[PDB]
């Protein structure tokens, strides 16, 4: 569950048993919040996925950009490994 | 009984080094090979290596926290109890834009998004939870030094809590 | 599970007031997990192609092995003992009036329990299974081409033995959780006492009940190892040790005593179908035996001359299946069902006032 | 030796407020003293068994709670 | 494990006690101190135990008719000397001892030591008032005006002694006290108060010398001595159960359960003392300044956790010696749903004792009951106690240097094996008053007493 | 559990989880009792099983004897069945 403060309750109705998870899983707000939403059926539901395309691809390749050096150091092994199993069954065989 | 001896041999070794000095408030000089090594391998290490390599990681970081507009000591979990206990004792003030920041942080994350450039010039390093650290760390030794000094026997799983120690119940899956 | 174990073992209240009749079903739990262990045990030695030919495999070449078949085969026996006695009991003391929900959890576990064991006869592999089951299975033979789903083939073959084992390998499992749904009712509607009121004379279970209970199950363990050694009662058909030919019918084809009840509802009544539907009723109308009494009274505690009666014809319907098809036993037969529908009225029938 | 004083000591003033060694009675005896040696209407030994704490008893009233809980809030599952 | 001695210079300066024996027998001790009030009375080696059965509630009665007017005074009489003295006279009774004895101003010390002879020799024992006492002491033997603290004390010696005198109250039964008269009590006089079995002690500004010449010149003409007791075997201890079920008497639940102890002059008494003080005691409504949650003393911190709310609302620890015999265990006072984990909680405490017990807390409880002990010692009533119960118990006085001196050597194996010995996997008696649904039975409990652990 | 008169407690402490069955088969004692017992290691332990046991054995003895009617018809029944099954053998067969 969240941290004892988090999950403390401000009322004295008793936990229902279907909702015990739920109710671990409590936050304390500070200073409040202004929640606001509509309803799925009265919004456009596929406009977001292609409004967030180009900066989602963007933000996900310079990103994965951090692993380019490691993989090259690794396919270099590779063909290294590679070359010197064909040269040496060449040498101990093939005459 | 050879109990009995390891017993005088336990309580005459911890008296005779009452009030030791800790070994990182000893005036220490480095061993003269140490000092070689650290005038040939070290300066070249962070040059090459090191340096660079940290400098990456750190820039990284800090544009990390500049994107989801977030400071270095909200990425915090609470799961830590050294964590935990300091956010007890946080004022609200501090409280309060600490929850701005890390709900602003889940939305733009969860949406795939980045906080927009004139919001990011920011120093996340502040280490604005430090003093609030300190306490509660200084609670908690206290605590473990004068209450938790033996492994002490409880009856077990009685009260919704296992005996081993935990002090929450049904925390266990043998508590269920 | 820990506190689980606590709350329904150690801290467990049962009335102090009660007999070892209330200790049958402490016996069966502990047998049934015998019954689950040395299946799967066996198991690791037998071979459902031919298990005429693996049983004998198992008593002579796996160490021990004899043992394992003969737990195996007597143990089931105990099943059906136990559990027979414990619904006699339930009936003696009307334990179904107010505890209802614990008589429905059972008789499930009645129902699982009688296909359990028929299928496991039938892995034997043996002239009397196969012809026993080649007579069961034409009971359905109305239904069109459901006997053909079932069996897998025109006759019962390794065919039909590779699926009813997978059925005889799992549904003992699913008793197994039955068996919590039962002892879940069993500690929420508390138990009924040898009194027919309610009085506070409760006692933790560990320290008390489980010692008694114990000292029943042991009881039982030396009555059954004089059984398991050495035979003294026959339990088991010899005609089960012959190599199946479908072309030589069997001297009788009769199924193990725990099915004679059932056998000869079967086998008195004229019409296939009309036997069939007593085979039903008889596992069907004891479960509303109190349903349309009016009465302030769960007729508790009484000579109970009714539930002797009924007793006693279940006993005489097993004697009769055992006996063969001479007509004279099936005339007399046939008065022992109308008999038996007489006194299942007799629990049934709500009184009027003078 | 004998005791004779209970195993919880009392950690409160004697005196009552506003009243001094002077005009507190007799402390061995009085009936508003904290300290009066009791009385005897059964036989001596009682002393040993008895609360000498002079609140009433509430059954119940929590003295486990670190500060997890509002007063007047069941815990569900200790959480 | 040994850690030094902690006597101290200051135990040795105290005055000494100076015990005498008269030529009758009646043993006389005084210790000087540096007060302007004394103490001065008699410890009598009476009580209920040495009563009859049919007998049982003569020696409270009497008790409580010595001061209503003697042969040479009267009530009005000796009442008004009394207060003109500036003194108050007091007595008790017990089981096994009892006292009279009267605070005064050092001026009231003599006069004094004559008006408790008078009463205790030549009480005047009149009808009337004894007739309204009847009244009183059967208003008391009610128990709807007894308190649960003093129920539950007399149904654990009911409990644990059923073969011998030490079941019997000191009250006595209804049909006892309905029937006492002044022959009883005259007879009772006559038996058991006599010189062999009194000590005059006298506290204060006194001098042996003079306190020594008036108690012979008073008490010439006591009966030097009684026919020795007759001797019994050793107290048999019963492992019983006396419940009273009443769940129309509140949520809160009385219950006590003891072991069997030691005698006064057992070797372990000293050790039984410690474990007494080991198990301490708690209130909810007197924490005291470290809280139940972070309490050293292992019970009392495992107790405030159970449930969030704590398992006892009051609980104490008991030792009760007499000659022969001695009750040790604990009293309990909580909620109805509660007892279990109590009870379950105090007997894994004293079982604890036998397997796991850590130095810090015997050091801990050493210092405590020190504390204990001495403070009892700060007034003279308080040292007349002591010189008057100790010489009763073991013929001496123990000083306070002799008491930590002994007190010393017992550490924690010193309790482990004591604890092993006698309390370890022992028999138990169990007394309750109130809803006690929770209460399981005393079998269940006694398995309590051993570990399947260690 | 038992009626909501008897399960209804006195006591504001919680029911540990691992007595909820305990505290649901509490009985409300009307008028109170006193219950007294020994422990079974200062007890015989195997006497009363004799003292008891002619009593046990006679009321038991006196209870089943209600059966020997119904006993009785049915063995008659049994025999009359027995034999005119082999009348009706020797008659079918049996020259
Ligand atoms: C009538 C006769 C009916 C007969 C029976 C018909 C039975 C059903 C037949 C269905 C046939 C296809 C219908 C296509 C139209 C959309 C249907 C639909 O799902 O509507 C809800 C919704 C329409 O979007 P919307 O934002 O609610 O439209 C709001 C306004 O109507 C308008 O908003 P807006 O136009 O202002 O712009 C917002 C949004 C509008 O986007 C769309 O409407 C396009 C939706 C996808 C087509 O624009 C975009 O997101 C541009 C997307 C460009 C994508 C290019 C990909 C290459 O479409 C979806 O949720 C599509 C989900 C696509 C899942 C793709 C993965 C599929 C994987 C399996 C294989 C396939
Ligand atoms: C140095 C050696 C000194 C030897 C002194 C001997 C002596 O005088 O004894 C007194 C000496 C001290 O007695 P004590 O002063 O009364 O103290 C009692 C405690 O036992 C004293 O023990 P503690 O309370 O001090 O506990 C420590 C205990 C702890 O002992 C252990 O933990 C034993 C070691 C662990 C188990 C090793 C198992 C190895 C399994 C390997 C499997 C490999 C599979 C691949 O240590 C010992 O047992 C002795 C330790 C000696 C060296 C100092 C450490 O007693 C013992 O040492 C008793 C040991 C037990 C044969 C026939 C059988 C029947 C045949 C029937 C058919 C024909
Ligand atoms: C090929 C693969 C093979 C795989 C094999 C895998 C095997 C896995 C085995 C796992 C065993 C787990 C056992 C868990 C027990 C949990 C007991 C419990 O709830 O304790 C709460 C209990 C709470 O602590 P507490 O309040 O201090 O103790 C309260 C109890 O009174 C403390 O208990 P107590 O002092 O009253 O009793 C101690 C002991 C004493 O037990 C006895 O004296 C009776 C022993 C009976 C043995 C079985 C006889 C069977 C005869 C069969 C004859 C032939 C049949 C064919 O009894 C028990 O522990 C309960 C036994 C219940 C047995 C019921 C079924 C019988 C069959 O303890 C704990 O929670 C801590 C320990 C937890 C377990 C470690
Ligand atoms: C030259 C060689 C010579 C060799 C000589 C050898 C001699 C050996 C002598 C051995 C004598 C042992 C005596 C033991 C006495 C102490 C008993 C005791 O402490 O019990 C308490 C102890 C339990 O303590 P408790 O719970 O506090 O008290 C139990 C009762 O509450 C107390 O009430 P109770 O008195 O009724 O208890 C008696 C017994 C009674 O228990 C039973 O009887 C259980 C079976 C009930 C059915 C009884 C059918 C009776 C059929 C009678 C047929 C009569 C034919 C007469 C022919 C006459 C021809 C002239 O109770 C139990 O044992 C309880 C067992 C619980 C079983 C749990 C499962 C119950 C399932 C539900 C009931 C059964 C339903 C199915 C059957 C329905 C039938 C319609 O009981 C036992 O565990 C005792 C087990 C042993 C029983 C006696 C065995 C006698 C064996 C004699 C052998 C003679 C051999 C001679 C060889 C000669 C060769 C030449
Ligand atoms: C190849 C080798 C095969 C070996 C086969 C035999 C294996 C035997 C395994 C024994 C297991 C015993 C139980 C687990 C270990 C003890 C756990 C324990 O101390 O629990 C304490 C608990 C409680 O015991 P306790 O030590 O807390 O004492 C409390 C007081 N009594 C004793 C009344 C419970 O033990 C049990 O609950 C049991
Ligand atoms: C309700 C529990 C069970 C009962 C009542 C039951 C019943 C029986 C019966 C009556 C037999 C015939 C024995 C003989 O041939 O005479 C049998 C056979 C067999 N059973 Fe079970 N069984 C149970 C559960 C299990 C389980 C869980 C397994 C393991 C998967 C198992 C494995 C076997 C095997 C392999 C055989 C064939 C070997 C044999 O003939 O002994 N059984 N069973
Ligand atoms: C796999 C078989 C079953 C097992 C494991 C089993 C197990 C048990 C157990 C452990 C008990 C509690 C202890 C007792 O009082 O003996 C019990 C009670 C009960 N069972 Fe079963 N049982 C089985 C079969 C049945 C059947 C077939 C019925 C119904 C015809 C049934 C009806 C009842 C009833 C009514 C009770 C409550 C008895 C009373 O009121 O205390 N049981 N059973
Ligand atoms: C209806 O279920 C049945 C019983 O339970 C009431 C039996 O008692 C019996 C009779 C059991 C024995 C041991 C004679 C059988 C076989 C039966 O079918
Ligand atoms: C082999 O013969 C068998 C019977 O013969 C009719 C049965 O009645 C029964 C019992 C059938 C039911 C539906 C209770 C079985 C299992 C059996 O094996």
């Amino acid at each position: 569950p969240n941290t004892k403060r988090d999950i403390r309750r401000l009322g004295s109705y008793p936990v229902p048993p279907e909702s015990k998870n739920f109710w671990r899983g409590r936050f304390q707000v500070p200073g409040g919040q202004i929640q606001q939403g509509v309803s799925p059926m009265q919004q456009k539901i596929f406009f977001q996925w292609w409004w967030n395309l180009p900066t989602r691809y963007f933000w996900r390749f310079t990103k994965w950009s951090d692993f380019l050096i490691p993989s090259l150091m690794w396919y270099t092994g590779f063909l290294m490994c590679k070359n010197d199993v064909e040269e040496g069954t060449r040498s101990r065989y093939w005459y | 009984s050879f109990h009995r001896a390891f017993a005088r041999v336990v309580c005459n070794y911890n008296k005779s080094i009452e009030g030791s000095v800790p070994w990182y408030q000893v005036k220490r000089e480095k061993s003269p090979f140490q000092q070689v090594w650290d005038e040939v391998f070290t300066p070249i290490w962070f040059k090459l290596v090191k340096g660079p390599y940290e400098r990456w990681e750190y820039n990284a970081l800090v544009a990390r926290y500049r994107g989801m507009g977030i400071m270095a000591d909200d990425a915090m979990n609470d799961k830590d109890m050294i964590v935990e206990r300091a956010l007890d004792i946080i004022p609200e003030d501090i409280r309060i834009q600490r929850y701005r920041r890390m709900m602003r942080g889940a939305v733009l994350a969860g949406r795939k998004l980045h906080l927009p450039l004139e919001l990011q010039n920011y120093d996340p390093m502040v280490p604005y939870m430090a003093p609030y650290i300190e306490e509660a760390k200084f609670q908690m030794q206290e605590e473990q030094e004068l209450l938790a000094y033996h492994p002490w026997d409880r009856r077990l799983y009685t009260a919704g809590v296992s005996g081993f120690g935990e002090t929450s119940m049904h925390s266990t899956f043998l508590t269920m | 599970f820990i506190l689980i174990i606590k709350d329904n073992i150690i801290l467990y209240n049962i009335n102090d007031s009660i007999n070892y009749l209330w200790n049958i079903g402490y016996i069966i739990m502990v047998v049934m997990i015998v019954q689950v262990i040395t299946g799967i045990i066996i198991n690791l030695y037998m071979n459902i192609n031919n298990g005429y030919k693996g049983i004998i495999y198992i008593i002579k070449e796996i160490y021990y092995g004899y043992i394992l078949r003969y737990i195996h085969n007597n143990n089931s026996t105990l099943i059906y003992v136990v559990v027979y006695l414990h619904i006699i009991r339930n009936l003696y003391y009307k334990t179904y009036y107010y505890n209802i929900l614990i008589w429905y959890s059972g008789m499930i576990m009645l129902y699982q329990l009688i296909i359990i064991g028929f299928i496991g006869y039938i892995l034997g592999w043996g002239q009397l299974s196969y012809w026993g089951i080649t007579v069961i299975i034409n009971l359905i033979s109305g239904i069109p081409y459901l006997i053909l789903l079932i069996s897998g083939n025109y006759y019962i073959t390794i065919v039909t033995i590779k699926r009813l084992y997978i059925v005889h390998f799992i549904l003992p499992i699913i008793l197994i959780y039955v068996e919590i749904i039962h002892v879940y009712y069993i500690h929420y509607l508390i138990n009924n006492n040898i009194v027919e009121y309610n009085v506070n004379n409760k006692i933790i279970f560990n320290n008390y009940i489980l010692v008694k209970d114990n000292n029943g199950i042991i009881f039982i363990l030396n009555i059954f190892i004089l059984e398991l050694n050495n035979n003294i009662f026959i339990i088991a058909d010899n005609d089960n040790l012959i190599e199946i030919n479908i072309l030589v019918t069997p001297i009788h084809i009769i199924p193990e005593w725990y099915y004679l009840y059932w056998y000869s509802i079967l086998k008195l009544l004229p019409n296939k179908y009309s036997g069939l539907y007593i085979v039903v009723n008889s596992i069907s109308i004891i479960n509303i035996l109190s349903e349309y009494k009016i009465v302030i009274s769960e007729y508790k505690n009484y000579k109970n001359i009714i539930w002797y009666n009924q007793i006693i014809q279940y006993i005489s319907m097993i004697y009769i299946g055992i006996q063969l098809p001479i007509i004279e036993y099936i005339n007399y037969g046939r008065y022992i069902i109308i008999f038996n529908i007489l006194l299942l009225i007799m629990y049934l029938y709500p009184k009027k006032k003078k | 030796p004998p005791i004779q004083k209970p195993l919880l000591p009392s950690g409160r003033a004697v005196l009552k407020h506003g009243r001094s060694m002077l005009c507190s009675g007799n402390l061995s005896y009085d009936v508003n003293s904290t300290i009066k040696a009791p009385e005897c209407k059964r036989g001596m030994g009682f002393t040993q068994f008895k609360r000498f704490t002079p609140v009433p008893i509430e059954s119940g009233v929590s003295v486990g709670n670190r500060g997890w809980f509002f007063p007047g809030v069941i815990p569900y599952q200790g959480h | 494990y040994y850690w030094g001695s902690t006597v101290t210079t200051e135990m040795h300066n105290v005055s000494p006690t100076q015990v005498t024996r008269l030529p009758n027998g009646m043993r006389v001790a005084t210790q000087f101190s540096y007060t302007d009030s004394a103490t001065v009375g008699l410890w009598i080696d009476a009580g209920a135990r040495y009563e009859t059965k049919e007998s049982n509630g003569t020696a409270h009665f009497l008790e409580r008719v010595l001061y209503l007017g003697t042969k040479n005074r009267s009530r009005d009489q000796l009442e008004t000397e009394v207060e003109n003295l500036g003194a108050n006279l007091n007595s008790y009774t017990g089981r096994e001892q009892t006292a009279f004895y009267a605070k005064t101003t050092k001026d009231g010390i003599l006069p004094c030591i004559d008006i408790l002879a008078d009463c205790i020799l030549n009480p005047k024992l009149d009808g009337d008032e004894i007739e309204k006492e009847r009244v009183r002491i059967t208003q008391d033997l009610q128990a709807v005006n007894q308190s649960y603290e003093e129920l539950l004390y007399d149904k654990v010696h009911t409990a644990c002694y059923r073969d011998c005198s030490l079941g019997q109250t000191v009250i006595g039964p209804e049909e006892n006290v309905a029937t006492i008269k002044r022959d009883h009590m005259v007879n009772y006089l006559y038996n058991n108060f006599t010189a062999d079995r009194m000590v005059l002690v006298a506290v204060g500004p006194v001098d042996h010398a003079q306190i020594v010449k008036e108690a012979e010149k008073k008490f010439a003409n006591i009966r030097p001595t009684a026919g020795p007791r007759m001797l019994e075997e050793k107290p048999y201890f019963c492992a019983s159960e006396l419940v009273y079920r009443n769940d129309d008497m509140g949520p809160t639940a009385h219950i006590a359960i003891a072991y069997e102890g030691v005698p006064w002059r057992s070797p372990d008494y000293i050790t039984f003392m410690l474990m007494n003080a080991i198990i301490g005691s708690y209130d909810k409504k007197n924490e005291g300044l470290v809280p139940g949650l972070q309490s050293a003393n292992r019970i009392t911190q495992t107790g405030a956790t159970r449930m969030d709310v704590g398992c006892f609302d009051y609980y104490t620890g008991f030792n009760i010696a007499y000659k022969d015999t001695g009750l040790f265990g604990f009293y309990i006072a909580t909620d109805e749903v509660a007892v279990e984990h109590a009870v379950g909680d105090l007997m894994f405490g004293v079982t604890s004792f036998s397997y796991s017990l850590t130095e810090e807390e015997v050091m801990k409880a050493k210092r405590e009951l020190k504390t204990n002990f001495f403070s009892g010692l700060d007034n003279t009533t308080g040292v007349a106690e002591d010189i008057g119960r100790q010489i009763l118990a073991y013929g001496r006085r123990l000083s306070p240097a002799e008491f930590v001196e002994r007190l010393d050597q017992i550490d924690s194996q010193e309790v482990q094996r004591v604890a092993w010995n006698r309390l370890h996997d022992a028999e138990i008696t169990m007394t309750g008053v109130g809803p006690l649904h929770g209460l399981l039975q005393l079998w269940d409990l006694r398995r309590q007493t051993w570990w399947w652990r260690y």
